[PDB]
RNA sequence: AUUAGAGGUCUUGGGGCCGAAACGAUCUCAACCUAUUCUCAAACUUUAAAUGGGUAAGAAGCCCGGCUCGCUGGUGUGGAGCCGGGCGUGGAAUGCGAGUGCCUAGUGGGCCACUUUUGGUAAGCAGAACUGGCGCUGCGGGAUGAACCGAACGCCGGGUUAAGGCGCCCGAUGCCGACGCUCAUCAGACCCCAGAAAAGGUGUUGGUUGAUAUAGACAGCAGGAUGGUGGCCAUGGAAGUCGGAAUCCGCUAAGGAGUGUGUAACAACUCACCUGCCGAAUCAACUAGCCCUGAAAAUGGAUGGCGCUGGAGCGUCGGGCCCAUACCCGGCCGUCGCUGGCAGUCGGCAGAGCGAGAAAGAGAGGGACGCUACGCCGCGACGAGUAGGAGGGC
RNA sequence: AAACCUCCCGUGGAGCAGAAGGGCAAAAGCUCGCUUGAUCUUGAUUUUCAGUACGAAUACAGACCGUGAAAGCGGGGCCU
RNA sequence: AGCGUUCAUAGCGACGUCGCUUUUUGAUCCUUCGAUGUCGGCUCUUCCUAUCAUUGUGAAGCAGAAUUCACCAAGCGUUG
RNA sequence: GUCUACGGCCAUACCACCCUGAACGCGCCCGAUCUCGUCUGAUCUCGGAAGCUAAGCAGGGUCGGGCCUGGUUAGUACUUGGAUGGGAGACCGCCUGGGAAUACCGGGUGCUGUAGGCUU
């Protein structure tokens, strides 16, 4: 599974095939996180297969649709606890972010996570989110924006469009 | 290069399966084999006359022949790019009658049963097989419980 | 001044040019390695095959009559359908000749 | 919850080229007409097409193909095989002279008989010479790798659409 | 083949031990047996895949009736062979015109790669299996290149792509690209591929686990650091300060009958331990990213080069854009196919038609061109090529 | 400790000329009795294979026999 | 682990294990058999550093002297 | 219900031990003149019918061994096809499909054809 573009969550529902041995076997659930829900559907039956003793082959999907966020205009604080592999040994980690969805939470994971480990999106196996509460984060760098007062400048402004007038007259400002 | 023996490597094709070694269950000889019928070999190792060759082990051919102890068998063998059907000599022991055919016998029977039947009724009934469609529309009933959910469990060194 | 010793790397391929074709399939097989005794009453049966003619004629005579008598002793809407017969060539020149009384 | 019908109508495009490639595969791709890249067929779907498509995953992408598509598909990209010859499709009776037999005597009939997989599918889906799309215009992921992964070979379940209206 | 202890019995044996001696006892030590236990097998195996190999999916099939036989026999029994008749929803999917016979050249040095695999320390080594390539083959990309990636080629116009790319060489990012990581006095920079390991870092970035902390953390800076007692067995002499059996309480926020440095023991001090301020994560052990050490060759020197450090580097990703002989549309050439069409130029002896979805009759009682038919015309599809074969050459 | 006798347990841990593998328990082993199918003669087929030979082998058929109460079995050696 | 009176690491370093080099020999047989003149010395230039000396320094079981280990380093020497 | 004779499948039927077996039957058993054969009437063959279910045999039992059949092991090991995936390598992850075997834990413990009895 690719992290193209911005992840989305889709809530897939699955099952066994109906046997005359069990009639109605029981409903499956997951959160899936995902670019689109063709790779949520497979990706689904890559965690059931490894959970249960069921295949594509032997199961279906009873509803695939795609879970919004409850509240897009919210700062929120999320934890994720993933299962990446490195070139040697498995880890479980525990990762805070902060943002306005658990979807766009999600893929500032896969970003994180490809930038600090080079863990490619592949060997990752997010396995649960939730949105924390500020005073229960514990990772610094999320709770320095724990502040009713906070403020801070942009020190550095670095020019951007410095090709426009690509050959100019005045040397640049960075002061604003 | 290897040997041209006649039975080279069959060390395990020609044995008998485990605990199943001793006298021949007599039910294979009183086994009738009229001509046409459709038979696949499979090498005794118990009764060495008449074993076939095993290029033959798991082949399927039809009788042509019957003689007292033995039938000819028409086996079709690949040789480098052309398939040969050739004759074969091989004792009843190492014979089983073919049940890849019956299963068409079958089909025949209602086949005819439901095209003489149905007939006068009128009942245009399907007799070709076919594929196994895509399944249909339904409903899946999740009266009080709702699914439950399911996410990957945390590692931990088993070793 | 050794060589490459065996080797069957382009062999399939060669073989499915011209195709593996499975040999002629023929009804009346020869019979040939047939059993002598069985073989030779086989063709004693031919021998004598014309001795029972006029017997099988006799009763193929009443078993063609035998049938005789038996046969003798018992002798997805209506509008799209509408304008399919309207529109056959043959069985519906008679039903679009209103229509030739329809723009007089 | 309610599942609907799994479909029954494919459509596949053979999106890798006629150089190496395995004997199976290459058997495979030719009973479904895809000879040349970007050929494209529809594929009625049952337990035996659906495995023949698993051999060729890596040389095709398919779907389901949308009712719009299957109209662009037949109007714009639409050829019959008239006594062997690739002849298109420029009116009716072109169609009545060769399907007439199965009450297929328009364009909207061989339409409804190929999108609602029909008794007659066969013998007019047969009628239908192979597509012979374009390129896609706006590129490609990757050819060489899986949909899901990122690629572009494999079922693309619905998203077979989008690449039609850029292959079309 | 093989490791280890257990539980057994004299089943026997090895030195004995009180036995002259005695399966009587005694500790034994061994094998032996019974339960377990560690570790394996190309030439072992109870089990046992994936991939794979046959066969079947009808008319040459089914179902009745009758004859023939010297074969086979309780028995018009068995079987086979013959006639005759009846059954067509053509009995899975998909695709596709098949069958068959002559004559026949060249070749019979091969090589490479994924996966499997034998010998070998290994090899751009030797030998196999499967498929695909190269050879016989250009083209886009990999700077360069027999084989890698894309894609196979008539001659052109337009469009669009693949694999690759988009600081400049050099077509395309001159995007208000996104999020991070990294400083190298040897940075790094893209399949094949053309260079590095164990080990190590208080470089930095994340994670895991376990401990202290607002009954106030860790650094730093200072003060109390004793009372029973100068403890009982001890030494000429050790009082907490040389060695070992012992190792509690009052006063208290705390002090051990004691952690180093010194005298024959003393005096003194520090230490464990406790308060004052500062006022918040400190400490430990791991782990993984980039970087660094490990890291030495000979002409001067190579991420392709220049150069690049708010990347032109590394990871994860977006839009946009660039172009192959590939794909699409069109033109033209040729080949192949339709075993296509055309003798109907049927004219005052005239009547101008067979493009029409539907087995078959426009049935009787003065007018361009053309058709060297070995000609002319219309549709489609297609086009690489060494060795070799054939045809056509106004 | 091993001579011979007896009982018990004994799925083959023995034996079957030889290498190894397969096969075999009222036998294919061991011990006796009678024997010469290790004979005469056509073709067919398998194996190697070019689908040619030789060798070896398998099913028959025609004889003549052996053995057994008999069904049968036997034209060399349980098979390679 | 030890050696080094004492003291693992001043200098060493077993049992193990990871590499580098192509100034040794092998292994291979790719290039050359219508020929690439096949041992040494002599002569002469240049390059490498895995540094013997010399410059500048670190460490010693460095008192001095002498000698060891290591660092930057191939500028200049290395003979009769 | 059950047995005998001949069987088919050839342990769900075997093995160890224990219990109970009406009737018929099968046996043990009693003999050696004849048939036949042994060192030996033990076996084999033959002629019998006093005794007995002790044994065989049949049935049942055992937290039985074995066997049969499941669960678990486990979507694990392995594996088809795919990638300009990772890694210096050894190897590993993913995609697409297929998918085992012990230990450990359950359940089961012969079905059956022909012919003839007995329980009348």
């Amino acid at each position: 599974m690719k992290a193209s573009g911005t992840l989305r969550e889709y809530k897939v529902v699955g099952r066994c095939l109906p046997t005359p041995k069990c009639r109605t076997p029981p409903l499956y659930r997951m959160r899936i996180f995902a670019p689109n829900h063709v790779v949520a559907k497979s990706r689904f039956w890559y965690f059931v297969s490894q959970l249960k003793k069921m295949k594509k082959s032997s199961g279906e999907i009873v509803y695939c649709g795609q879970v919004f966020e409850k509240s897009p205009l919210r700062v929120k604080n999320f934890g994720i606890w993933l299962r990446y592999d490195s070139r040697s040994g498995t880890h479980n980690m525990y990762r805070e972010y902060r943002d306005l969805t658990t979807a766009g939470a999600v893929t500032q994971c896969y970003r994180d996570m490809g930038a600090r480990h080079r863990a490619r999106a592949h060997s990752i196996q997010i396995m649960k989110v939730e949105e924390i509460a500020a005073s229960k984060c514990r990772r610094p760098a999320v709770k320095q924006f724990h502040d009713s007062k906070i403020k801070f400048p942009l020190p550095h402004r670095v020019l951007r469009r410095q090709h426009k007038p690509r050959f100019t007259t005045k040397r640049p400002n960075t002061f604003f | 290069t290897n040997t041209k023996g006649k039975r080279r490597g069959t060390r395990y094709m020609f044995s008998r399966p485990f605990r199943k070694h001793g006298v021949v269950p007599l039910a294979t000889y009183m086994r009738i084999y009229k001509k046409g019928d459709i038979v696949d070999i499979k090498g005794m190792g118990t009764v060495q006359k008449g074993m076939p060759h095993k290029c033959y082990h798991g082949k399927t051919g039809r009788v042509y022949n019957v003689t007292q102890h033995a039938v000819g068998i028409v086996v079709n063998k690949q040789v480098k790019g052309k398939i040969l059907a050739k004759r074969i000599n091989v004792r009843i022991e190492h014979i089983k009658h073919s049940k890849s055919r019956d299963s068409f016998l079958k089909r025949v029977k209602e086949n005819d049963q439901k095209k003489k039947e149905a007939k006068e009724k009128g009942t245009w009934v399907q007799l070709k097989r076919q594929p196994a469609p895509p399944r249909e529309a339904h409903f899946v009933r999740t009266n009080g419980k709702e699914p439950e959910l399911l996410e990957p469990i945390p590692y931990e060194f088993m070793a | 001044a050794k060589s490459k010793n065996h080797t069957t790397h382009n062999q399939s391929r060669k073989w499915h040019r011209n195709g593996i074709k499975k040999p002629r399939s023929q009804r009346y097989e020869s019979l040939k390695g047939v059993d002598p005794k069985f073989l030779r009453n086989m063709r004693f049966a031919k021998k004598h095959n014309k001795k029972g003619l006029k017997k099988m004629q006799a009763n193929n005579a009443k078993a063609m009559a035998a049938r005789a008598e038996a046969i003798k002793a018992l002798v997805v809407s209506r509008k799209l359908h509408r304008l399919a017969y309207i529109a056959h060539p043959k069985l519906g020149r008679r039903a679009r000749a209103r229509i030739a009384r329809g723009l007089r | 919850f309610y599942v609907p019908a799994e479909p029954k109508l494919a459509f596949v495009i053979r999106i890798r080229g006629i150089n190496g490639v395995s004997p199976k595969v290459r058997k495979v791709l030719q009973l479904l007409r895809l000879r040349q890249i970007f050929n494209g067929t529809f594929v009625k779907l049952n337990k035996a097409s659906i495995n023949m498509l698993r051999i060729v995953e890596p040389y095709i992408a398919w779907g389901y193909p949308n009712l719009k598509s299957v109209n662009e598909l037949i109007y714009k990209r639409g050829y019959g095989k008239i006594n062997k010859k690739r002849i298109a499709l420029t009116d009716n009776t072109l169609i009545a002279r060769s399907l007439g037999k199965y009450n297929i005597i328009c364009m909207e009939d061989l339409i409804h008989e190929i999108y609602t997989v029909g008794k007659h599918f066969k013998e007019a889906n047969n009628f239908l010479w192979p597509f012979k799309l374009s390129s896609p215009r706006g590129g490609m992921k990757k050819k060489t790798t899986h949909f899901v992964e990122g690629g572009d070979a494999g079922n693309r379940e619905d998203q077979i659409n989008r690449l039609i209206r850029r292959m079309n």
